[PDB]
């Protein structure tokens, strides 16, 4: 089984620049769908930025065009840069990875513990 | 925007309603708009809903009658220092009443305030959660099953809306509501502030705000009815009548012997009202009250709503737990992740949540559109069937609807929900486990109607006569419908929630495309909770409407089926009248395909065989259940508003050790009592004991009248309210769970309370001797019996604190208010003794300090008796 150790959150000002990182004990190679996903409270788990098996990127209509995602391989761990961060989408961040699957149907899906990033209004 | 009534918006089309209130249909109000009628209108509560009237509401308890009635012939007989001791007493205990019981219920008020009522309004274009209170005039609030409706709406939008008026018309029938205007109670199209959505969806336009609500008036008059006496309380209230009435026969019995014997009848006469107002127990209904409103208050601040004070006695008494695995075991975020089609190709659906993030991958390859034809069918029934939506990425129907809805944008088949137009719709009810629309195409009219159908396999099953394979239509086969029930039964032994759809022309001739896997993971501590509640001897039963498969994966997951544990279906349950299902029902931990009937069949059955059912059920029919149920719980933050107003207490948070706790203190209220009366009935034991031998054997009178009256005062008082505060301990964890009958008296508790009883008389006694071996009564000898009576009752105090653990194990300062009392008492004393004026209203004398510590060590042996007692009970049990 394949860990996943999330890195990389902080407290940070609106309109500035951050990073995020989620890493993975194993090779990530054939997992088909990897993503990020805000819970904030009083709301519901929200995607935020992922891939899936066609290397097609997937991005939220309410964060699309300022977050950028990537993978590498060789160091197994999932980057989030993250441009013009308002105070109003700031959450606790959660890594999902999931595999492909045959004779069984357990979901090989798997989650990070979490970190969190707060963002205030700027002063 | 001006008001207008409902019955006029009723009779006026819905155009006209928006462009009066000047309502945007669609984008909604702006804050700019909401501000203005804001300030026209006002919020949208009640208005604004005595303290003194509380306060003086305390004084119709028997007991303060009997003890004003003392006071009153105390100042008849000319009794000044009687009648205040005596009125001293009653106000104190009343305050100590007063302020719990304010305190519990501000604490409450708080906790509701906590969970504001709140809808769906859509207002800047974006569906948001507003407050019901936030409501102005003009706004568009969406309506979802299971939802209070906020205000008095105007429904543009109506589907297939089925509400109940029950506590509005009275009527237990839903009636539907249809958004076409009525020309001429009898509004169809206009939705009641108050009433609940039992099925369907709609949109509507609010009408009214505040007092222009036309059915406001019985939600007024409803915060006037007030909370009838606890069970416990009237049980505990004729416990303290038995007990006053009983120390009135002997108190009479002293009295009669001493007029008769020959003594000063005005003496006997005031030694008889201070020995009935010693006696009588005015202090336990007060710690009754005392310990519920404080355990009222430590639930609270477990986050736990207690909607009705019965419940905090009861949740003592439970020992079975029966729950829903939809809502309450797990945490209802439903999502399919695998199809099976009719034909046999297995597609896996990927992302999780009600969005379009995600694809259908067959075979390794992504599927969108119509590339797989079986899954875009399969998807194209899971889209129409349903009355769910999922704007701005927030669902509002049935999560298992908004399962399907979000496989549909993921497949981009979203679309296909408006090109079709419902024009028949068959109501979901959990007695058929089906649904289906039969609609037409937007497109193309000249084809006929199709109709989906989508629900459990079994019953879907049913109503196919064809199925689908590479395309074609064939006729069903069996070894087709085994391969489906092969794949069924294996999707739920991993915990996926099946559902099996049909598409065809009209009903019983429909063909089945296959089935989906809606994966709902369990709710996070619900394990961890089931454990400890095991252990705790509170059995932890499911009750479910899903499949076998299903609900026996779930409860494998929780713990709460072993290897060796037995699952039942519902209609085995048809099956069992009430002797078998009683033998059976604790024997089965999983109730699978279950109707509401079968729930409420089970609670039943579980009630019968002695059993306090705690039902902690969720879903917009499995309500009767809650009502059902002597203890109804349910989930704030992630619950319909049908079951939180059918509940009788609310988790907050959502957590299932929350039930735990308030078992804890269910148990620790009944402790805290029996230490009250364990205390108060030793020492009043005591000195009627002490009086009546005075009397049979010719002694001085070792208490007079004041004496008696402070001794009430320790005895009633703080001293003994003190013993209701005691905290609750680990051990009520492990206890077996209390009988629902009260049983206060143990013969354990009678027995230790004639044992402290009669050290405390042997003690005093033997002080009064030694000091009257001169045969001169010097009012020394009487300060002596007081002052050994009192650290006696100090002693006594101390003992009573916890019937089981040793003193020095709970602690002698964990109790601050015990050591108030104490120091407070022991103070007084020190006065009465060493004050002047006191000493001449008391008829006592100075003491020395050698007397005094004479006094501590032989009242000690009482303590010293206790602690053996204890320790010899605990090795025993051991
Ligand atoms: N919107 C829907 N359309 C069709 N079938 C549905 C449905 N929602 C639920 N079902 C099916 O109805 C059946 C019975 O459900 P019911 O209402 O009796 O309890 P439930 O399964 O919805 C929640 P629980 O099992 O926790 O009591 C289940 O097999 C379920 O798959
Ligand atoms: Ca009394």
């Amino acid at each position: 089984q394949v860990q996943l150790q999330e890195s990389g959150g902080g407290l940070v000002q609106a309109g500035g620049s951050l990073r995020l990182s989620c890493a993975a004990s194993g090779s990530i190679f054939g997992a088909d769908w990897m993503g990020w996903y805000r819970q904030a409270p009083g709301k519901e788990r929200e995607f935020v930025a992922g891939i899936g098996h066609g290397a097609s990127t997937y991005y939220a209509d309410s964060v699309k065009g300022r977050f950028t995602i990537s993978r590498d391989n060789a160091k197994n761990t999932v980057y989030l840069q993250m441009n013009s961060l308002k105070p109003e989408d700031t959450a606790v961040y959660y890594c999902a990875v999931q595999y492909t699957q045959y004779r069984s149907y357990d979901s090989l899906l798997y989650w990070g513990q979490g970190t969190q990033v707060t963002v205030s209004s700027g002063s | 925007i001006p008001v207008l009534t409902s019955k006029k918006a009723s009779e006026l089309p819905v155009s006209e309603v928006a462009s009066i209130l000047q309502a945007d249909l669609q984008n909604g109000l702006n804050k700019c708009e909401v501000s203005h009628r804001r300030a026209f209108h006002g919020w949208n509560e009640f208005d604004i809903s005595p303290l003194w009237k509380k306060y003086i509401s305390q004084f119709k308890n028997p007991l303060i009658m009997l003890l004003l009635a003392s006071a009153v012939i105390s100042v008849l007989m000319h009794q000044f220092d009687d009648a205040v001791s005596i009125t001293v007493a009653i106000l104190i205990v009343v305050t100590v009443a007063f302020v719990q019981e304010y305190r519990s219920e501000k604490s409450l008020e708080e906790l509701s305030k906590l969970v504001p009522p709140e809808c769906h309004c859509v207002r800047e274009g974006k569906l948001e959660h507003t407050l019901a209170r936030d409501l102005v005039p003009g706004d568009t609030v969406c309506l979802s099953v299971g939802d209070r409706v906020p205000a008095d709406l105007r429904l543009f939008e109506a589907v297939d809306l089925s509400i109940d008026e029950s506590s509005l018309t009275g009527e237990t029938t839903p009636c539907s509501k249809v958004t076409a205007p009525q020309p001429a109670a009898s509004r169809s199209n206009i939705a009641f502030m108050g009433t609940l959505v039992r099925c369907g969806k709609a949109k509507g336009v609010v009408i009214g705000t505040g007092e222009n609500s036309e059915f406001g008036e019985v939600f007024k008059m409803m915060q006037a009815e007030e909370a009838p006496k606890t069970p416990l309380q009237k049980s505990m209230d004729l416990l303290g009548k038995q007990l006053s009435f009983y120390s009135f026969g002997i108190i009479g019995i002293i009295m009669l012997v001493g007029w008769l014997l020959g003594k000063d009848i005005l003496e006997m006469f005031t030694i008889s009202v201070s020995l009935a107002v010693a006696a009588i127990p005015e202090g336990l209904p007060i710690v009754v009250t005392v310990t519920l409103a404080l355990g009222v208050m430590r639930m609270v601040k477990k986050r736990a709503i207690v909607k009705k004070l019965p419940i905090v006695e009861t949740l003592g008494c439970c020992n079975v737990i029966c729950s829903d695995k939809t809502g309450t075991l797990t945490k209802n975020e439903m999502t399919v992740t695998h199809i099976f089609t009719s034909d046999g190709l297995h597609a896996e659906v990927t992302g999780v949540g009600y969005n379009q993030f995600g694809e259908v991958i067959v075979d390794g390859d992504v599927v969108h559109g119509f590339y797989n034809p079986a899954v875009s069918r399969i998807v194209e029934a899971g889209c129409v069937c349903n009355d769910a939506v999922i704007r701005n990425n927030t669902l509002m129907g049935k999560p298992t609807e908004g399962a399907l809805i979000a496989l549909a944008m993921k497949m981009g088949l979203d679309g296909l929900q408006q090109d079709y137009i419902r024009k028949a719709e068959y109501p979901f009810s959990s007695e058929q486990k089906w649904m289906a629309v039969k609609c037409v195409h937007r497109t193309q009219q000249d084809r006929p109607e199709i109709c989906f159908m989508k629900g459990a396999y079994e019953q879907v099953i049913k109503y196919c006569t064809t199925y689908q394979s590479k395309g074609q239509t064939l006729t069903l086969t069996q070894q087709q419908r085994d391969v489906y029930q092969q794949e069924k039964a294996r999707m739920g032994s991993a915990g996926l929630r099946v559902l099996a759809l049909a598409s065809g022309p009209e009903l019983g001739q429909l063909t089945f495309l296959g089935l989906v896997g809606i994966i709902d993971p369990p709710r996070t501590g619900v394990k961890e909770a089931v454990t400890t509640l095991i252990a705790s001897g509170v059995s932890i039963k499911m009750i479910t409407g899903d499949s076998q498969e299903t609900a026996v994966a779930i409860a494998s997951r929780l713990g709460l089926y072993s290897k060796t544990s037995q699952s039942v279906s519902g209609e085995e349950i048809d099956a069992m009248d009430v002797q078998q299902l009683s033998q059976i029902v604790p024997k089965v931990a999983v109730f699978y395909r279950a109707s509401p009937r079968h729930k409420m069949k089970i609670i039943k059955s579980l009630q019968k065989n002695g059993s306090v059912v705690a039902m902690t059920g969720d879903g917009v029919n499995d309500a009767v259940a809650l009502k059902a149920a002597d203890i109804g719980v349910a989930m704030g933050q992630t619950g319909t508003d049908v079951c939180k107003e059918a509940a009788d207490m609310i988790l907050v948070d959502d957590d299932f050790q929350t039930i735990m706790s308030a078992i804890e203190e269910g148990k620790g209220i009944y402790n805290n009592i029996k230490n009250f009366v364990r205390f108060q009935l030793s020492t009043s034991i005591a000195a009627l004991t002490l009086i009546s031998l005075a009397t049979l054997m010719n002694f001085p009178n070792p208490l007079n009248a004041m004496q008696i009256l402070w001794i009430n005062i320790i005895m009633d008082g703080p001293p003994a309210q003190s013993l209701g505060v005691e905290p609750v301990d680990k051990d009520v964890i492990r206890k077996p769970p209390r009988n629902w009958k009260d049983s206060i008296l143990t013969k354990n508790l009678i027995l230790k309370i004639l044992v402290s009883s009669i050290i405390i008389v042997c003690g005093t006694l033997f002080v009064f001797w030694r000091e009257l071996r001169d045969n001169v009564i010097t009012p020394r000898d009487t300060t002596m019996t007081f002052t050994c009576f009192v650290f006696f009752d100090m002693f006594n105090a101390l003992s009573s604190r916890s019937q089981t653990k040793s003193v020095f194990e709970i602690g002698l300062c964990s109790n601050r208010m015990f050591c108030y009392a104490v120091l407070g008492s022991i103070m007084g004393q020190l006065l009465v003794i060493y004050f002047p004026p006191l000493q001449k209203v008391f008829q006592t004398e100075s003491l020395s300090i050698l007397d005094l510590l004479f006094l501590l060590g032989l009242t000690s042996s009482v303590c010293i008796v206790a602690e053996i007692i204890k320790k010899v009970e605990r090795s025993r049990e051991k």
